[PDB]
């Protein structure tokens, strides 16, 4: 996954 | 909802956020937002961010994280929030 995607991760 | 503490809001004010107080989701688009844009994550494995040096080693006293640790990361904030 992208930083972006990881960070969506971490927001979710 | 929370307001950051000065060098936390320092890092928020560089990527334009404007404001004294915040939601956690707001935190968190601005934080994601400053770590892309200086380019801290590794292009390869892009979970990993590098901070050594930059202010967001400062503020969690790391000198590396990952993305994946998501409680060490709110507690990090959390630290940097009244």
């Amino acid at each position: 996954l992208t930083f972006l995607e990881y960070w969506a991760q971490l927001m979710q | 909802l929370v307001r950051p503490k000065p060098l936390l809001l320092k890092l928020l004010k560089s990527v334009g956020a404007q404001k004294d107080t915040y939601t956690m989701k707001e935190v968190l688009f601005y934080l994601g937002q400053y770590i892309m844009t200086k380019r801290l994550y590794d292009e390869k494995q892009q979970h990993i961010v590098y901070c050594s040096n930059d202010l967001l080693g400062d503020l969690f006293g790391v000198p590396s994280f990952s993305v994946k640790e998501h409680r060490k990361i709110y507690t990090m904030i959390y630290r940097n929030l009244v």
